[PDB]
Parts: C-alpha cells; sequence; structure tokens
C-alpha cells in the first residue's frame, strides 16, 4: 500500500503491518504523524 | 503452477448456456474456499457465487435460478454452469481462491449479444 498510517505491528526498517478491509494483511510504510506548520 | 486456471469464455447468443472451468494444480479440499467475481468494463468488480469446504453455498440475487456452482472431487476445478444469459452479464468472470493466503486468477471475459 502507498498510503501511510500510523504503525500496528512492527517488521522492521519502516515498514508496518496491520489488518484492514487482495491480500486481507496488508504493510506500508510508517507514518511518523500528523503535518502541521506553525 | 498456473493455479486458477480459467477457461469457457467467449461470445454467446441471449438465452443460451456456457461452461467455464476454473482448475488450479492445488488440492481442492485443502484451499477450503471458492468464489467468483465479474467486473463489465466500467463498473466495480462485484462477487458472483461462493462455496465453502463444509458445503454452504450462497449466491447474489442477479445469480441465483440461473447458473449453480458445482465442483467435482476427482478433477481440481469449480464447475458454474451458465444458463439463459442475457445482456448484463457481460463481464470479466474470475474465480477467486484462499487457502491462508490470498490466489487469483486472470478471469475471462464473457459476451452476450442480442
Ligand atoms: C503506488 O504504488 C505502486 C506500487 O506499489 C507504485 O508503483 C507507485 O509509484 C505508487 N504511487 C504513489 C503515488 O505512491
Ligand atoms: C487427491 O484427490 C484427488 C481427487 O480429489 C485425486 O485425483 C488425487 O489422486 C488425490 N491425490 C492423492 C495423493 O491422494
Amino acid at each position: 500500500v502507498n498510503n501511510s498510517y500510523e504503525c500496528d505491528i512492527p517488521i522492521g526498517a519502516g515498514i508496518c503491518a496491520s489488518y484492514q478491509t487482495s491480500q486481507s494483511i496488508i504493510a506500508y510504510t510508517m507514518s511518523l504523524g500528523a503535518e502541521n506548520s506553525v | 503452477q498456473v493455479q486458477l486456471q480459467e477457461s469457457g469464455g467467449g461470445l454467446v447468443q441471449a438465452g443460451g448456456s456456457l461452461r467455464l472451468s476454473c482448475a488450479a494444480s492445488e488440492s481442492i479440499f485443502r484451499m477450503e474456499l471458492m468464489e467468483w467475481y465479474h467486473q463489465a468494463p466500467g463498473k466495480q468488480r462485484e462477487l458472483v457465487a461462493t462455496i465453502n469446504r463444509c458445503g454452504s453455498t450462497n449466491y447474489s440475487d442477479s445469480v441465483k435460478g440461473r447458473f449453480i456452482i458445482s465442483s467435482d472431487n476427482a478433477k481440481n476445478s469449480v464447475y458454474l454452469q451458465m444458463n439463459s444469459l442475457k445482456d448484463e452479464d457481460t463481464a470479466v468472470y474470475s474465480c477467486h481462491a484462499r487457502t491462508w493466503t490470498s490466489y487469483w486468477g486472470r478471469g475471462t471475459q464473457v459476451t452476450v449479444s442480442s
């Protein structure tokens, strides 16, 4: 998956996986959090 | 190895019958659950029919009474007999399978003429 989310399960090297509504389990690059600008 | 290979689609007149032969090299028993999907060009894919290892069968509203599922335990394949084909069955029917991991086949177009 291209989209990024919070890490649910850690696998390593900035990759994370979770179960969601193809493969039942998906993998994605972890997102550090919501972006902001001041 | 090709897995879930499909065969039996093509051109057919309205109201006819047809047979498609999605077959896979794997043990038909262990796979435990097989489905069917068609995707009319421009129409989001949609589930057709389902059947589990136990034997329970479900169909969509536009499916029952016209074509039912079947699977002989002699040659590893799932049989679904098209009957009384109409124009809005024109789509790309694909058989889908899932053991502990997902499996997918190439599908096959279906065209009905009127
Ligand atoms: C989306 O993912 C595909 C394959 O995973 C990749 O080829 C493509 O570059 C990605 N696009 C974006 C915008 O992330
Ligand atoms: C597995 O079962 C199929 C029928 O479902 C049969 O044709 C085949 O010979 C069987 N294989 C073994 C190793 O028992």
